[PDB]
């Protein structure tokens, strides 16, 4: 993990959001100087959503030194906060926050992509039963796993022990 | 002396049904145990 | 045979006009057939026994003896046999409990009821994920139609709930089943504990499976559909739903989840315990402030299922045996309470508000005795199967996690509170002014309730009588190194 | 015939046997469900209990 | 109302009794008096205190000690022979 | 000019059955109370009290139980523990 | 607040009844209860002729406060009445005919 | 409600078509008994004091 440049990326996002809101305003006008008067604040919608999402995403990613879905969850929460401030009601603000955060957290969990990561997908991955003593990869299956792997992943206790009980309690 | 309400028969249909079923089941159990003791396996097996 | 039997069905329909005698006869034959199967079932073996395959390519319309198996698999072990026996016990009573109160399109109603029963019975025979899922969803159209046509005032919303919530859970179950299919290229239950997926993949599949289990059991916080669907269902729908369809969830855990995702289940167990303790405590408390009879009886089932879940994920033999026994006892008792509230009181007075009811003992002493017996059975009196199930489930849960199980021991108190608070008002006081005197419980109603009471008492005094079918199962799923 | 029988029996408290409407309700009453249930279902549950006891 | 009070308080006692039964079965592997009394003196004292607190709460409810006593005086709603 | 076929004869949907005597004397006040309680969800609103109960039961209580259940996982083993021995594994 | 009116009458008679019931409830001994009753009688007698509104209102308020100060945890009530221990015990059933609910089944 | 007035249901002290409070189930006769002698806070003081 090497940091996102939060300031720069947020500035570019501000630019993109401003342009997108401009395009939406022009469309809105054509479909209905008055374009910004009768805009409905769509330029602000785009600009605020852009800045909130990008700034919160980079901020969270830098602070946690990780890249995963949780950053998208935070960023969606911020974006929902922005979009739900427009209601001017506390319940709706909270609802937008939590639900947009949940939706974007789901999105980031699945890969933060709309299309697929082809190389990681099952169709492009080693699958089926593994060979002699190879390490298990994500899509592969065995008939028996190494007990040390069980003890390390699951953790000791609750019936998970390094040695089978009957063997350990055998007398001599 | 207290008053006296109308007569009612002792053995009702439900008495007959439940007593007959229960007693038949116990008799069947005993018969199977004895039939085990003699035949060496229970009549149901 | 099938041709001749179809002829018999047609002629009986043409002459008599009401199929319901034929269906009752049929269901009784099915019960007898399953009992014959139990007679011929070998209990000294952990192998599926009455196997058959359908829709195999070499014989799409018959059974397959081919060396390639691409159809749907069916067969039974002890665990499936227990629930199958419960099902065939319950179906004829479900037909009988509506013997007189359906006076319109009655043939269609009885057809839907018997079809749902048969679908569940077949579901218990399924031996692979795809057929299990097929028969697991096949009920939803039938339940939707039945509730919509033969339900009470609010039946439209009930039908939409029962379809939508169960579909919502089932589709995530479908995601998990699709992942298993494409990763293993196999779907069977016979050898699916032989495949050891990577821990991360197990953790992912477990999510879809357990979301399905949350909606279907139900568990907190997605239980809100059940009280509705129960209250507006007709009596057969309510009895089936409470007595079989919920146990389909517990059977789903044991059959689909535990053998395949053992390590992920070990990882996730405390989350399951959180959710089960939540459902027990919170639904039991919420039951206190209900004003509808059928709604209260519905809320009772959720708490008992919470105790069942706590038992079934305890990773102990006692916990699993307790979960099974509790499932069976609940399938005996809850249909009886639903019979009372939605078939006796509702068919006499056509209302379910609690305020109207009071002091039923004076005119209907027999109904009052039945209410007392069934309520003390529901709250877990010993010498009833419910007590054995709750006790063993709590033992397993306390072993798996002493704190959580110890807190869960409050379910005894909470169950007593809501149930006895109901029966106190129903049985005693001065006879209500709002309602008039009606007949006492009849011979048919008494027959059904006697069947259920004797079943629960029999397994409550000697719960060991189930062990011959379940002694393999109590070891087949626990994961101790 | 069903309708006449049961409507009279319900709005008269009189049975249509014996032939003018007598009150003799004590006995001679068989519902249609009882034959199937009592003679097939109950024996079946008895058989199930026996089989479980002996399979135990 | 008095009957409800009595049954519910004694069900409180019974919830604690069931907790005790679970811990007894786990700790000793049985419920019999003979085994528990044979192997009691060797058992860890924390476990014994847990068992005995649960069972004492049950008996406290049953024997109308001041924690759980209100039902005792409501019970005279029943007939005098009761 | 577009009308259904004259060939169709439509009668009433009667549901049949025996009109039983009405054995319940409905109380309008009770019915309205029941309807209000039954459809309370249609009128629920987020306020300070309602929000407080929501944040307690759906958030704080689950968090407490989760902390307990994940902190205590595998902690205790009681079977046959004797004097002096630790009932705790960690 | 009338010095002498029917409503005044009803109010003071009710309060005087009350006072007497309270006295009976508080005193176990019969003789002692008699002296308490006669003292209560004298005290009502003395203030019987109050005329101006302020003084009468104040006296009635103060006597209400006095009665509230001396209310008993459990009044004596005969067994057959609301507070009683026989109340609603073996209430005789309302005599009624069975209404049917089903054409086929009783 | 004083028990000497007449009511349609004497045991529940309710007349027919009387409106019901939304939280009625907490205020009917079947509700937990309430005691009037001491105020709740005062009774708490006495209990804790003893
Ligand atoms: C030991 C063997 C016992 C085994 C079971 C015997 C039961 C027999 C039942 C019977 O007789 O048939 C009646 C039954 C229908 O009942 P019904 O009488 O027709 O009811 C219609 C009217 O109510 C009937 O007319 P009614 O309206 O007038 O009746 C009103 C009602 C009363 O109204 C009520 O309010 C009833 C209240 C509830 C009662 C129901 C609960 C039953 C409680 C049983 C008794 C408890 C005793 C305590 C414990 C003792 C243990 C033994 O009456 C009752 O129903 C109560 C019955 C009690 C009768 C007791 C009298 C017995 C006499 C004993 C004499 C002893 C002889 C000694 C002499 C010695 C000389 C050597 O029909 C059947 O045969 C059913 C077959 C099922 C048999 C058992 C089920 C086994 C299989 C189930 C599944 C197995 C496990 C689950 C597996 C799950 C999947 C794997
Ligand atoms: C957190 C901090 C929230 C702090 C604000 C508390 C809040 C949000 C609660 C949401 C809970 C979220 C839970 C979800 C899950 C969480 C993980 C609930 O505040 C509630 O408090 C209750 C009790 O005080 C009130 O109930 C009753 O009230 C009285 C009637 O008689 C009785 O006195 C009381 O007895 C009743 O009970 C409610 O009316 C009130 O809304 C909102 O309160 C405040 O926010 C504002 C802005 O939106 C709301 O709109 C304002 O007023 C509007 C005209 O009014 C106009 O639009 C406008 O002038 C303005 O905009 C108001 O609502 C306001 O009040
Ligand atoms: C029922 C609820 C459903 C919701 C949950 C579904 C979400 C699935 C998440 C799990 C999963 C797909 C699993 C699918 C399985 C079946 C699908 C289930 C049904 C689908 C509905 C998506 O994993 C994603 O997780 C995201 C973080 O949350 C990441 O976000 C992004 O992060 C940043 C980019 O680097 C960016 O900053 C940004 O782009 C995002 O921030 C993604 O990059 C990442 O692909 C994991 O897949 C992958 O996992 C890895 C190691 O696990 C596997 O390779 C391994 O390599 C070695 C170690 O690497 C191992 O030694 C080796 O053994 C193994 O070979 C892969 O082969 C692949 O398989
Ligand atoms: C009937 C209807 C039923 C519907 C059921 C709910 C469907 C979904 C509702 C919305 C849920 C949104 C979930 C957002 C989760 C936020 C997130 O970013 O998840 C990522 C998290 C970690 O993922 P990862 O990057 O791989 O880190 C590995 C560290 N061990 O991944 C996780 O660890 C999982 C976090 C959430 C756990 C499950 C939440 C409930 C499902
Ligand atoms: C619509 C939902 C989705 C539909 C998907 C599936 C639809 C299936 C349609 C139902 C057909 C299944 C029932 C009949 C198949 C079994 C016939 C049979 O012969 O059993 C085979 C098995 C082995 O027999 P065999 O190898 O020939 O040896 C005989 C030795 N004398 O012999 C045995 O061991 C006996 C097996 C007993 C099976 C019991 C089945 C329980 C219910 C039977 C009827 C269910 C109909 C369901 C209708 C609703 C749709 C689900
Ligand atoms: C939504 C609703 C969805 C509905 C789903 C239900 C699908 C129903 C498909 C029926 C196929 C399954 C039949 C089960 C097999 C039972 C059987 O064996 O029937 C006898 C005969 C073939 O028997 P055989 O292959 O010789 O094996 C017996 C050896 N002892 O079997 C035959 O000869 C075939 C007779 C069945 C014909 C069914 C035709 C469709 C029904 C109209
Ligand atoms: C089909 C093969 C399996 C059927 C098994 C039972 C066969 C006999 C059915 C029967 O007894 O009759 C059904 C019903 C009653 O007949 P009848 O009295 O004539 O109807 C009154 C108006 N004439 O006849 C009817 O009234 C038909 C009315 C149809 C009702 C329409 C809505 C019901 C839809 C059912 C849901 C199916 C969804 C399928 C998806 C998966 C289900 C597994
Ligand atoms: C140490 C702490 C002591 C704990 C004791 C156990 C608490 C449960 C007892 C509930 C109970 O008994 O209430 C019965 C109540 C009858 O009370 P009452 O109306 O005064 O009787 C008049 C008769 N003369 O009748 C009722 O009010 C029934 C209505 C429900 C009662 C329980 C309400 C739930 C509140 C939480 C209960 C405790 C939860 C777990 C602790």
């Amino acid at each position: 993990f090497h940091p996102y440049n939060t300031l720069g990326l947020a500035t570019q996002s501000a630019m993109v959001g401003l342009g997108a809101g401009v395009v939406a305003a022009a469309a809105r006008n054509s479909l209905a100087l008055t374009t910004f008067s009768k805009s409905g604040g769509v330029v602000t919608i785009f600009t605020g959503a852009s800045i909130a999402y990008v700034f919160t995403y980079c901020s969270a990613a830098n602070l946690r030194e990780r890249k995963d879905g949780w950053n998208h969850m935070w960023a969606g929460a911020a974006t929902g906060a922005v979009l739900g401030a427009r209601t001017k009601l506390v319940p709706a603000f909270i609802g937008w926050t939590v639900l947009c955060g949940a939706a974007c957290g789901l999105f980031g969990w699945t890969g933060a992509r709309f299309n697929a990561d082809r190389k990681a997908s099952l169709e492009q991955s080693p699958k089926g039963f593994v060979q002699e003593d190879a390490h298990q990869t994500f899509w592969e299956v065995v008939h028996r796993r190494p007990l040390s792997l069980t003890v390390e992943q699951l953790g000791e206790g609750r019936g998970i022990n390094a040695v089978p009980i009957a063997t350990a309690t055998e007398a001599p | 002396g207290p008053e006296l309400t109308p007569a009612v028969p002792f053995f009702q249909p439900y008495v007959l049904k439940w007593a007959g079923v229960s007693l038949g089941l116990v008799a069947f159990y005993q018969f199977n145990s004895s039939y085990e003791a003699k035949n060496g396996h229970t009549w149901v097996e | 045979i099938l041709l001749s039997s179809l002829y018999l069905f047609n002629r009986i329909l043409a002459w008599q006009g009401n199929v319901k005698h034929f269906y009752l006869f049929a269901s009784n034959l099915l019960l007898l057939f399953i009992v014959v199967l139990y007679i011929n079932f070998n209990t000294f073996s952990n192998s599926f026994q009455f196997n058959f395959e359908l829709f195999n390519s070499l014989n799409p319309f018959g059974l397959s003896n081919s060396d390639i198996s691409n159809g749907l698999l069916f067969g039974i072990d002890g665990l499936s046999l227990t629930f199958i026996l419960l099902t065939v016990l319950l179906i004829p009573l479900t037909l009988l409990g509506n013997w007189y109160n359906i006076n319109f399109n009655s043939n269609l109603y009885y057809t839907l009821v018997l079809a749902i029963g048969l679908v569940i019975l077949l579901n218990f025979w399924a031996l692979d994920y795809i057929s299990f899922y097929i028969l697991f969803e096949a009920t939803l159209p039938l339940l939707f139609i039945l509730i919509h046509i033969y339900g009470s005032s609010d039946s439209e919303r009930a039908s939409f709930y029962v379809l939508m919530f169960t579909l919502s859970g089932s589709l995530f179950m479908l995601l998990s089943i699709v992942v298993i299919s494409i990763v293993l290229n196999t779907t069977n239950f016979i050898n699916h504990n032989l495949f050891v997926l990577s821990l991360d993949l197990q953790t992912i599949i477990w999510l879809g499976l357990f979301i399905a289990i949350m909606v279907k059991t139900p568990l907190f916080p997605i239980h809100v559909w059940l009280p509705v669907v129960h209250s507006e269902s007709p009596l057969a729908g309510s009895m089936i739903l409470a007595g079989l369809i919920l146990k389909l969830a517990l059977y789903a855990i044991l059959r689909l989840l535990l053998p395949l995702l053992c390590e992920a289940q070990i990882l996730y167990t405390p989350m399951i315990y959180i959710i089960s303790l939540l459902t027990i405590i919170l639904t039991s408390l919420a039951t206190l402030r209900q004003i509808d009879l059928k709604v209260i009886i519905a809320y009772s089932s959720i708490s008992h299922m919470g105790i069942a879940i706590l038992g079934v994920c305890s990773n102990t033999s006692l916990g699993i045996y307790g979960s099974i026994v509790l499932g069976v006892a609940h399938g005996f008792v809850s249909p009886a309470l639903f019979l009372i509230v939605g078939g006796i009181l509702y068919d006499r007075y056509h209302i379910r508000i609690v305020n109207y009811y009071k002091g039923l003992t004076t005119y209907m002493p027999q109904l009052a005795t039945y209410i007392i017996i069934l309520s003390f059975a529901n709250i877990g009196t010993p010498l009833t199967g419910n007590f054995t199930g709750e006790f063993l489930s709590l033992q397993g849960g306390f072993i798996r996690n002493p704190i959580i199980g110890g807190i869960s021991c409050i379910s005894v108190l909470l169950a007593a509170i809501y149930q006895l608070k109901l029966t106190n008002k129903l049985t005693g006081g001065i006879s209500s002014i709002y309602m008039h005197r009606t007949n006492d419980v009849t011979i048919r109603e008494k027959f059904i309730m006697n069947i259920l009471i004797i079943s629960t008492l029999i397994i409550g005094i000697c719960p060991q009588i189930m062990y011959n079918l379940l002694y393999w199962t109590v070891n087949n799923y626990i994961y101790i190194i | 015939l069903k309708d006449y029988y049961y409507n009279g029996r319900r709005i008269l408290d009189k049975i249509p046997v014996k032939v003018t409407w007598e009150i003799k309700r004590e006995g001679a009453e068989k519902e249609d469900w009882v034959n199937q249930m009592y003679f097939l279902y109950a024996p079946s549950l008895i058989l199930l209990l026996i089989v479980m006891v002996y399979k135990s | 109302k008095s009957a409800l009070s009595a049954v519910l308080m004694n069900r409180f006692g019974d919830a604690f009794f069931v907790l005790g039964l679970c811990v007894i079965a786990y700790v000793f592997g049985t419920l019999n008096y003979s085994t528990i009394f044979a192997t009691a003196y060797l058992i860890n004292t924390d476990l014994l205190v847990l068992i005995m607190l649960a069972l004492f709460i049950a008996a406290m409810a049953k024997s109308a000690q001041f924690g759980l006593h209100n039902w005792l005086t409501l019970a005279m709603e029943g007939p005098t022979p009761v | 000019e577009l009308k259904p076929s004259s060939a169709i004869q439509r009668g009433p949907l009667n549901k049949g059955g025996w009109d039983a005597p009405h054995a319940l004397h409905n109380d309008g006040a009770i019915d309205r109370y029941a309807h209000w309680r039954t459809f309370y969800q249609e009128r629920f609103k987020y306020t300070r009290a309602t929000g407080k109960s929501t944040l307690i039961f759906l958030v704080a209580f689950p968090a407490l139980i989760g902390y307990v259940a994940y902190q205590s996982e595998g902690l205790f083993e009681f079977a046959g523990k004797r004097r002096g021995e630790s009932v705790t594994t960690r | 607040p009338v010095p002498f009116s029917a409503a005044n009458k009803k109010l003071v008679t009710s309060m005087y009844r009350q006072s007497l019931k309270l006295a009976r409830n508080w005193i176990s001994n019969r003789q002692l209860f008699r002296q308490k009753a006669v003292e209560i009688r004298h005290k009502f007698d003395q203030n019987a002729q109050i005329s101006n509104p302020r003084l009468l209102a104040r006296t009635l308020d103060e006597t209400r406060a006095h009665l509230y100060e001396f209310r008993h945890p459990d009044p004596i009530v005969p067994p057959s009445f609301p507070g009683g221990t026989k109340y609603e015990r073996n209430v005789p059933p309302r005599m009624e005919k069975i209404m049917q609910h089903n054409l086929y089944e009783p | 409600k004083n028990p000497y007035k007449k009511y349609d249901d004497q045991q529940d002290r309710r007349n027919l078509e009387e409106p019901l409070s939304v939280n009625d189930d907490l205020y009917d006769m079947w509700s937990p008994d309430r005691f009037t002698h001491f105020k709740n806070q005062d009774a708490l003081k006495y209990f804790i004091g003893f």
